[PDB]
């Protein structure tokens, strides 16, 4: 199958209603804090544990 | 012991840095500052370990601080080698033998006094010897007693996993952590010129933050909430992966956009 | 092989695993919110004895008695 | 004169502040920030001011009753709960009733129940008009102010503060 | 003073491998000691009457 | 049996390093792993049934680790078969070390 | 209250066509209207002493179903140098504002 | 072989560029015998039908059609030219000149990404688009 | 718990404190503040927006102006101040 022609329509016109369940499936309300944070100053766990 | 290996490691390190440098710019950056490479990730650098002899020039160890009274200048060496923080195998083995004999006598005397060997007791020999005695204090201790044949399993894991395993010879859970680089990171920060000395190479002073104690980055945030889950095109994925490189370059602009790093091509920005 | 299997067949018993996990979580929350509630301790002991092992039920009964 | 002029212009210039904010956004430096002071015995006196403040207690939202039978079993029936949003200035207590069927058959942990409670608090705040919407929220439970900052992202003028004295 | 990594060979050749090899300490030892002290103090009456039964003891009722 | 099954499931889950982008096979294996972890007894019964009766299996996918010195074979197995094999491996190793099947000279030993 | 809507408002359908070329589509809107079945008016909102259009323009079409069909067909159509986006004209006048205020309190 | 359509005169080229309104016109200036052109045309045929929705490819012989040599600086053995709605699109590959590829990449996915980026930038309105890769370094190690 | 006593200013100050309502040679008081035509102090973002609007020579649109005016009216109404209906309905 040929690759569909790329396009950029309006991302979203309305919100609420079902839109919320949509994100709930993928993009639900995670911790959203201390997971994508780095803590500029100090070090968590070991230095180069990775 | 192996001199050819040391030459190989210094060559590979020079290659890795080169790769990063070329990514930063096509032109060869004569006298590129090493501070960007060896600075720990939490402080904005790449957090790269060193095995070669790297001399940090004194010219890169000066930093300024402004108070209402005026501006005051300050000064602070060689980059530490990781091997210095790695206990030799022979010392590891003799240490392990003596520490486990000590643990045997401590355990028998605790049993004599109806006591359980404490992790604090193990703390005395905190992970002493080649193996980490600390494991004696892990929760899965009872569960891991049935995980027989784990070294051979880890060695054979290469036939089942598409990711190459460098620590194929050991398991973190069973053998413990045989190495520690916390003091390595501390000495890296000190040798690079201290926290403020390193930050002088960055745009931290440009943010006008009164102190660096309570700050934090936002890894994978971007302008679109990082847009991680999507049906995005491969080119868009490459752009998203290159965005953190944009953040890194912006962070280290004050020390790489200088005329010492690049000779010639002094072009003013538009307007 | 057949004989062993039959025994396995006969050995097949609990109910829903997710409902039992939610009931165990509710019993743990009731024990954490009220340590001095012997109906909560009796419900946690009944939930730990109706499914799983009896050693955890005996430990929960001892914790509720203490 | 020039000294204090430079001091004040580095401290509070609008354009310089915009430059700093743009640099911070480009660097993604989300420096950590402290929360508001909790409702102690010396901070409750501001609760009766002209600003509309509300205290949200949701500890009695999820409640169950253990009915133990004599022979055979012992049941645990979840009952309906009530999240209390009380205003100390007006004496109005909104008792949001949560039925037993919302938690009986959901197959979810407490991270979904706390999110549902924060969404119910946000819907109760949005159902009220802007003249009746409070500007200060006092969370009785310490594990409830963290989703309340997430569920009230459309109204940044409200303050989600903790409480040291549990009502 | 370029940024080229010079060879370790010869550079601090034969350097102490344990020079920077500091050992890690067990963290959260005070909280574990406090939890052990609370578990030892909460089970004092259970350990004092562990071997004393209701039928085969003479100092049970007292 | 429960301890060996838990160890096998932990080993299988460990092999899946977090990349957040998994194919259908990896997510299916994760689903089977968590389902077996939730109810160990039914998984153990299924594993024993497979060991007693099953003799025909599905295709094993192959790939090559491209170490520039030499290619290394890598085999991808169906997740149910993977779980059965992992439990069998754990049980076999535990019982062999209990009975001292392998003489000392046979390394790589787990004590050094 | 600019007196300019008294020439095209004839109980017709007004379509706001924006996202067009600033230096283009000066009279191309007239060609589009002529292509449209109604072909009533294709006024372009432009600023005096500017030399360029102000962006969105008002196309008045008498036939409402034909206007809707044209809007469906011409939505995103490449007209001039940029695709013109067609939407419904607002036309919020003083009487409309008063009616909205009256309906807001009730 | 070369199943890709060919243009035998400047007229074919200059109405082929104006023929497509919703698709990017790709023109390979060069010679079939030229090996580099052979590699690029093999890559293009490998993706000729994949980009049928939003792109079209035409092959132009320099000897057959030499009128574009002076205006487009067609002095390389091979060039690739991108047009949309009669407007050329420059691509910032990092090679110094943004007008033409001037090289044959073996990976078809790179060309697919390049043409997709060109289409995205042309439909949005930018005349100059940025390649989602840097080709200054061959990335060989 | 302190009422407003007649002919006394210390009681109102105590109630407001309990409620939480509170070279040539010279020392030049160089004070720089951002204000608007309404006299209200402006946030740095608002001051920067005003400066940029004045420098660019073009202000905000009609919709943005209406939204700002409505927000200002709402803020004024809120700062100027359903229990009785809930008591009568119960």
């Amino acid at each position: 199958k040929p690759l569909p022609a790329p396009l950029d329509g309006q991302r979203k016109k309305r919100g609420g209603r079902r839109y919320r369940k949509m994100k709930e499936r993928l993009g639900l309300t995670e911790i959203r804090k201390q997971a994508n944070r780095m803590s500029f100053g100090e070090i968590e766990e070991d230095a180069y544990q990775e | 012991n192996t001199q050819e290996l040391l030459d190989l490691l210094v060559k590979c390190e020079n290659k890795i840095q080169t790769r990063i440098k070329i990514g930063l710019n096509s032109k060869m950056p004569s006298r590129f500052p090493p501070v960007v490479f060896y600075t720990p990730k939490e402080l904005g650098g790449l957090g790269m370990l060193s095995m070669g002899h790297v001399l940090i020039p004194q010219s890169d160890l000066r930093w300024s601080k402004q108070t209402d009274v005026g501006i005051t200048h300050f000064r602070s060496q060689l980059i530490p080698n990781l091997y210095r923080y790695i206990q030799p195998w022979e010392s590891e083995f003799i240490d392990s033998q003596r520490v486990w004999a000590e643990y045997a006598l401590k355990r028998q005397e605790a049993i004599a006094q109806n006591r359980r060997l404490t992790l604090e007791d193990l703390e005395d020999s905190w992970d002493r010897g080649i193996p980490r005695i600390n494991t004696l204090f892990q929760k899965d201790r009872h569960t891991l007693a049935y995980d027989k044949g784990w070294r051979v399993r880890t060695d054979f894991k290469q036939y089942q996993v598409l990711k190459q395993n460098p620590f194929w010879w050991t398991h973190q859970r069973h053998d413990g952590k045989l190495w520690n680089l916390n003091n390595y990171r501390t000495d890296m920060i000190q040798a690079l010129g201290g926290v403020e000395g390193i930050l002088e190479h960055t745009l931290f002073k440009g943010t006008y933050f009164p102190t660096w104690e309570g700050l934090f980055w936002e890894k994978a945030s971007g302008f679109e909430e990082s847009m991680k889950w999507k049906k995005l095109t491969n080119a868009q994925r490459s752009g998203l992966n290159q965005i953190p490189n944009r953040r890194f370059t912006l962070w280290w602009s004050p020390t790489i956009n200088r005329a010492n790093v690049y000779v010639g091509f002094q072009v003013q920005l538009d307007l | 092989p057949k004989g062993y299997l039959t025994d396995l067949n006969s050995m097949i018993p609990g109910g829903d695993i997710n409902d039992i996990k939610k009931a165990r979580l509710l019993l743990k929350s009731v024990r954490e919110t009220n340590p001095h509630h012997p109906p909560a301790w009796i419900a946690s002991a009944r939930l730990e004895e109706v499914t799983g092992k009896l050693q955890v039920a005996r430990n929960l009964i001892m914790k509720g008695t203490e | 004169l020039i000294q204090q002029a430079m001091a004040k212009i580095m401290k509070a210039n609008p354009a310089l502040y915009v430059l700093r904010e743009r640099i911070r956004k480009g660097l993604q430096l989300y420096s950590s920030e402290p929360t508001e002071p909790y409702l102690s015995s010396q901070n409750y006196g501001e609760l009766f001011s002209n600003q509309i403040i509300w205290f949200v207690d949701d500890t009695n939202v999820y409640r169950v009753t253990i009915h133990k039978t004599f022979e055979g079993n012992l049941t645990t029936k979840p009952i309906n709960g009530a999240i209390f949003i009380f205003n100390p200035r007006t004496g109005q207590l909104f008792l949001k009733i949560i039925h037993t069927s919302v938690w009986a058959g959901q197959k979810r942990l407490g991270q979904l129940a706390k999110w549902k409670t924060a969404e119910e608090v946000a819907a109760l705040i949005r159902s009220l008009p802007v003249e009746e919407q409070p500007k200060q929220i006092i969370v009785t439970r310490k594990g409830m102010l963290d989703p309340l900052e997430v569920h009230l992202l459309d109204f940044p003028n409200i303050v989600i503060k903790g409480s040291e004295l549990q009502l | 003073p370029t940024g080229e990594v010079l060879s370790l060979v010869g550079k601090l050749e034969g350097t102490r491998m344990g020079d920077k090899a500091q050992r890690t300490k067990p963290q959260m030892q005070e909280e574990r000691r406090a939890k052990r002290r609370k578990r030892d103090e909460d089970r004092h009456d259970i350990n004092k009457m562990k071997g004393y039964t209701l039928l085969s003891e003479g100092i049970d009722e007292m | 049996d429960t301890k060996l099954l838990i160890l096998a499931l932990e080993r299988l889950k460990e092999a899946y390093s977090v990349k957040s982008r998994l194919n259908q096979s990896q997510r299916e294996e994760l689903g089977l792993i968590e389902q077996a972890y939730d109810n160990p007894h039914e998984a153990l019964s299924r594993i024993k049934r497979h060991l007693l009766t099953q003799r025909a299996f599905k295709e094993v996918g192959i790939e090559f680790m491209d170490l520039y010195s030499h290619l290394v074979p890598v085999y991808d197995v169906e997740p149910l078969e993977k779980i059965t094999d992992a439990y069998l491996d754990q049980y076999l190793w535990y019982e062999a070390d209990k009975r001292r099947l392998f003489p000392p000279w046979i390394k790589p030993a787990d004590t050094e | 209250e600019d007196p300019s809507l008294l020439e095209w408002d004839a109980d017709d359908f007004r379509i706001f066509c924006g996202d067009l070329g600033n230096e283009v589509n000066d009279d191309i809107l007239a060609r589009a209207f002529s292509r449209f079945p109604s072909f009533l008016k294709a006024k372009v909102i432009r600023d005096k002493r500017t030399g360029k259009t102000k962006g969105y323009g008002f196309v008045s079409f008498k036939d409402p179903s034909d206007y809707v069909r044209a809007m469906r067909e011409m939505n995103g159509k490449y007209v001039g140098s940029r695709p013109i986006k067609l939407r419904k004209s607002m036309w919020k006048d003083r009487n409309l504002d008063v009616v909205r205020k009256k309906q807001k309190e009730k | 072989s070369y199943m890709l359509p060919h243009l035998h005169n400047g007229w074919q080229v200059d109405q082929a560029i104006l023929s497509e309104e919703d698709r990017v016109v790709v023109i390979r200036f060069g010679h079939d015998w030229d090996p580099t052109c052979m590699k690029m045309d093999e890559v293009l045929y490998s993706i000729a039908e994949k980009v049928k929705n939003f792109a079209v490819i035409y092959l132009v012989d320099i000897t057959e059609v030499p009128d574009f040599n002076k205006m487009y600086e067609l002095y390389d053995p091979c060039t690739v030219m991108f047009f949309f709605r009669n407007k050329h699109i420059m691509i910032d590959l990092g090679t110094g000149n943004n007008n033409k590829i001037n090289w044959a990449m073996e990976d078809k996915q790179e060309m697919v990404d390049i043409i997709e980026t060109v289409y995205r930038g042309a439909r949005k309105g930018r005349g100059l688009v940025v390649s989602p890769k840097d080709y200054s370094t061959k990335y060989r190690y | 718990e302190e009422p407003i006593v007649n002919r006394g200013l210390a009681a109102a100050l105590l109630l407001c404190q309990n409620k939480g309502l509170l070279k040539d040679g010279y020392k030049p008081d160089v004070k720089i503040e951002y204000v608007d035509e309404t006299g209200r102090k402006l946030t740095p973002k608002e001051a920067f927006r005003q400066l940029s609007h004045r420098f660019h020579g073009k202000g905000s649109g009609k919709m943005k102006t209406e939204r700002r005016m409505k927000k200002l009216d709402e803020e004024a109404l809120l700062k100027k101040m359903l229990g009785t209906v809930a008591l009568l309905q119960e």
